[PDB]
């Protein structure tokens, strides 16, 4: 849809991230669903509801069946084991999810995405035609492509009075990046202060004394380890996006977008009359000099009534 | 379009290396199975017969079925498959060596006598090595500190199948080799 | 294809919650097929069908065999796990399939795909027509642009007097978005007043003592808060399914959609002979207008007959 | 292509019940084959072929190895279970494959017509026995079935218990099969009115 | 392409054939690859290497583990379940794999029709061996399979009734395998008369 | 797209290697998530934390449940197990996504010549700790592995003989990637000469 020149390179790091955060959700979660298992064994020697942990060795006989292995294990992972160390693979999908949504809720916006498809597609328009590059070299004209350089000249005009007037799509970028770093905060703040209870070795207390004769159980978590792994990689790929994320938000503060500047382009070129141009006509103009000057420098010439009247002498 | 200067050599080669990939992919697939080799004791201490007491657990056993297949089965008859998927990239990579190069006659020769030394080099082992997948196998690890027995008998699942791909990749190398040497006979035949 | 149009910002919306609900069926579906258990543990001390719940301690001994064991849970998944436990992610399915069927209805409904191809098909062309640029830029016109600007005039008085008669597209859509709301509802409902049934612990009274020995088991569900949980989320994503059909509604009962009136571009405009649409046209008219006001007001040009004078006079002069 | 005119809504519909139909069969043949088995328990108290069915409670004592639980599992699900009961997903596999078949036969092939008045009335009638014929079995499929296959002289046991897990889903599927079908049939019944009015 | 014009409908319709032959090879080396094992007992009384097939009932303890278990039924696996039983989907596989080759031989391969005249002789010589062996040896498949393999050095039995869960099943689907070849062929056969004359 | 004919035959040559390093690198994974285990055996004779080894052979009874097995598997594999033996294939995994981000970086973003020049170097110093990390550690994937960590409170031993099953494999397939990694290298220094030139 030719989107591309719209999203900087911010946003093409952002949705990067994303998709590798989507890898880490999806591994984890298939992780636990498959191969997430606590394996619990009960402690003989307990000391007020704790564990007392004291020729040829002899192994100890606990006189349980594999299915009441199965139930502690079930329970002592249910009730005991923290809830984070369970469902961070959802919570990494969630997360990821709703950061998807909030990068490309402009795009699949019908006020803002009419509005930014209208845009690139004018731009498009002016990027081939070649009055563009006659006046930037700044004659022969043929009649076909002084028409749709006339045509194009027209569009400009009614585009640029369309979009010029209101700012929708600045402040729904605004709402985007801002509600983009406050769950970032809320993001990292939980997560790290909830991280550190993964752990492999969980103590539980669960009193099925009636169905299995032990109250205190000793589990491993074979999973833990590696969720910590991911975990942590997880969080850092966040720091990445975060970082990436206050970027732009510094960005969108760095200057006002609902206003443009066209005094070097029309400096710099012998069109002085260039208007400089406000709201959302100024902010997408921001976002493609982020992406490529060229096309604002390109664009720049259509703007100016000097032009116009350029090209009307020329075509006469 | 090449396939004016494609003749019916290479595209019959290029078909049979896809059977190559789709053949080393079945036999991959055959060895993600965990159940590889099983494993019990020799001399374990109308006539009504009764069960012989292996004395042993379960962990016991694996340790012993993973242990013979270190010590005791082929290292052609645990990676056959994966030789085989290594030799038909090398194939594929190989097959269009002249398409993606007297320099010309010189290459496809070069292209042409490198296809058909591969060819024998992979006859000459797989006829020497193929022997060697046996259902039956005795093993005689030292693991009796641990389990009690020091030999053991053990049956590998899937060495029949791997002797019948064995026998298929061999018909499809040899229809390969074939057509290759008919290509080099053809180059070399006149100038 | 060009029906992204005839969407606006909450069919969008209801899509992409309709595919995260589809993902949230099939992670679901797979995790009951495969990973779906009970572990159900014998109760060795009873009273009256119930469980008790009565030197350092040692095991209880239950003398089940593995087989005894898995009949156990087998029963008591079968006969004493809640049935919504068990099937949720079945009807998660349903739901999702229910609501795309319900989505893309008007889509493949022959009697209104033919209307929204036809309106979709002219209204892209009139968009891409110059006649709309040469008109409201006020003669500029070529002889084949204004041939073909008299042929799209005449397509558009045909289309407009063949799609005036009949509003099935407004009552399809009126009937796919009061389907909607009403099966969020129904689903909201029976899923809040279900979630309790899934509960981790769940005590089975199966009566096999014939066979095992015990007439009751203890049983942990191991899926039991995660299908909690997913089910609170899967409401959530109704809620704002609810909620965004609610608007749509909403959006259809603010005003009569099936009459357009052209007031604003007939104003900012030079023309002011442009009429009042009525009916389906008006509804997709008012559906476009959801998606930029900017199509509108290039296909009213089209619509106008004083603007059809214009455009004869102007090939009148061109061929004579 | 562009035949899409020759597809009316009842065409449409059938085609999207016959996907669905068909999403239906290959859930049920991939539940066949990973997840389908049986747990079969020995009657400890048995009357001529039949179970018996007659201060803790302690557990039973079967006195049998787990292979030979394998075998019995194996035994009961050969002889004892129901063959619909086993083949219900490769018969709808089946039935949705020629479904599919006449469906869409006349675009691989007054010619035309004829062969889109035979392919009605074949998927009306075709509607009716697979309707009836599934009725008729559905009662197969039974959580609980009692078994018996004298291998007494490889077990020690005559008859057994067997349970069937994924039954009473298979029934879930099949009920909801059939109800498409139904749906089919009821758009074949408009079909067929519109064909007399 | 636009070569349905040189497609006439009994190369579409083998191709078809080929199509349904290839997805029956693909569910048999999924079952065969997955599910397929043996469930082998001893015979515990036994009367010149032949099962002679003889206060409640209790459980026949062999005292054999469950790795023992494992090794009987591999071993009887081998050496006395019949070998079409066991690489019936290799070689329909196989079967699907050639009739393509030869199906689609002149699309990337007078002499054009001399070349399909030559290849209707290979295919149809090829359906004449394939529904021979194919014939001869459906009924070589049983469920329940003798065993003698001798292994009483580590078991201790000589003789074993086993139970082959998907045998059936292979003679089943060998069964649907048997009409699609004489389909394939009886077409094919068609084609080679249609030259004929 | 636009930079197909810009790449000569040794980028061409990394971008192959690349995907061969790719898939060796998931296919690891897959193994790990599938049949990563190890089994460990306790010891009979122990002495201060050392397994002393000083008619027909009998088994040995080491009366421990399949579960407090499976907690001394458990335990030995996270406490007495390298982290580069259990972590092989998601490293591998990081170096391909790292190797080729930076072999595409240019494209997502003289200042091209500077990034190629910037990714050419960061190619090869990755390649040279890849190797030399790899080359380091690439003992500790090895079958026996004698745990000890002391948790005779719930099991009764301390030391146990302990075998990791997927490992010699893993060791050639860290062969294998070392070896393509090399033909890389050596690529990668033609490369460097290349814009060293
Ligand atoms: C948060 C949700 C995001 C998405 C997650 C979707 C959930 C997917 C649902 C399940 C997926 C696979 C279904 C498997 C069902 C069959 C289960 C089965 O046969 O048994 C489990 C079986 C045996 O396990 P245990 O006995 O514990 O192992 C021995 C202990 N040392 O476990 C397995 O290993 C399952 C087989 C592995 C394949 C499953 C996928 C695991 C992830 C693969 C990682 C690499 C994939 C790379 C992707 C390639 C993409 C190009
Ligand atoms: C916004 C909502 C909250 C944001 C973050 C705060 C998280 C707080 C969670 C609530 C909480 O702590 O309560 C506990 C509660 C459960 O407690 P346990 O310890 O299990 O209970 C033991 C007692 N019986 O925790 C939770 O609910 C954890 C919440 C995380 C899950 C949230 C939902 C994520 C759903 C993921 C969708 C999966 C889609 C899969 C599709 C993949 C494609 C095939």
């Amino acid at each position: 849809p030719a989107y591309r020149i719209l999203k900087p390179w911010w946003d093409v790091f952002t949705d990067y991230i994303s998709i590798v955060m989507l890898m880490i959700a999806v591994f984890g979660g298939t992780l636990q669903v498959t191969q997430d298992k606590m394996i619990c064994l009960p402690c003989k020697w307990v000391t007020k509801d704790s564990c007392n942990d004291s020729t040829g060795p002899t192994g100890i006989k606990y006189d349980l069946d594999r299915h009441q292995y199965n139930y502690v294990d079930a329970v002592c992972y249910e009730n005991r084991l923290h809830w984070f160390a369970k469902y961070f693979p959802y919570l990494v999908l969630l997360h990821t999810l709703i950061f998807l949504a909030c990068s490309n809720f402009w795009f699949k916006f019908p006020r803002t995405s009419s509005k930014l498809e209208h845009f690139v597609s004018i731009l498009l328009k002016c990027f081939d035609s070649p009055w563009t590059t006659r006046a930037l070299s700044e004659g022969v004209l043929d009649k076909k492509e002084g028409e749709q350089a006339k045509a194009l000249f027209e569009k400009v005009k009614k585009f640029r009075t369309h979009v010029e007037e209101g700012d929708i799509v600045y402040r729904l970028y605004m709402r985007q990046t801002i509600i983009k770093v406050i769950k970032f905060a809320l993001i990292i703040c939980y997560t790290v202060y909830y991280v550190h209870n993964i752990k492999f070795d969980v103590d539980c207390t669960v009193d099925i004394e009636s169905l299995t004769g032990y109250r205190t159980y000793r589990c491993a978590h074979p999973l833990a380890t590696l969720f910590k792994i991911l975990a942590s990689f997880y969080i850092s790929l966040v720091i990445f996006y975060g970082l990436i994320c206050m970027y732009t938000l510094w960005w969108m503060l760095r200057r006002s977008l609902k206003k443009y500047s066209f005094e070097s382009i029309r400096e710099e070129s012998s069109y002085s009359d260039i208007p400089d141009v406000k709201n959302d006509f100024a902010f997408m103009l921001h976002l493609i000099d982020q992406y490529d000057p060229l096309y604002s420098k390109r664009f720049a010439v259509f703007l100016s009534e000097v032009s116009e009247n350029k090209l009307r002498q020329l075509n006469l | 379009a090449f396939r004016v200067l494609k003749p019916w050599w290479d595209v019959f080669t290029d078909y049979l290396s896809v059977a190559m990939l789709m053949i080393g992919v079945f036999g991959c697939t055959l060895q993600v199975m965990q159940d590889k080799i099983i494993c019990l004791p020799k001399r374990v201490q109308t006539v009504e017969m009764k069960g012989l007491k292996t004395d042993l657990d379960l962990q016991q056993y694996s340790f012993i079925n993973q242990m013979c297949y270190e010590r005791a089965l082929h290292w052609y008859a645990k990676y056959f498959p994966y030789l085989v998927l290594i030799h038909t990239l090398v194939f594929m990579l190989c097959s269009n060596f002249w398409f993606k190069f007297d320099i010309l006659y010189a290459m496809y020769v070069r292209q042409t006598v490198l296809k058909v030394i591969k060819f024998l080099i992979i006859i000459a082992y797989n006829s020497a090595l193929v022997s060697k997948v046996q259902f039956t196998v005795d093993c005689n690890v030292d693991i009796q500190d641990m389990t009690g027995y020091k030999n053991f008998s053990c049956n590998h699942t899937m060495a029949h199948l791997f002797s019948k791909l064995s026998f298929c990749y061999l018909c499809f190398v040899s229809i390969y080799g074939l057509t290759c040497l008919y290509t080099l006979y053809w180059l070399f035949y006149r100038s």
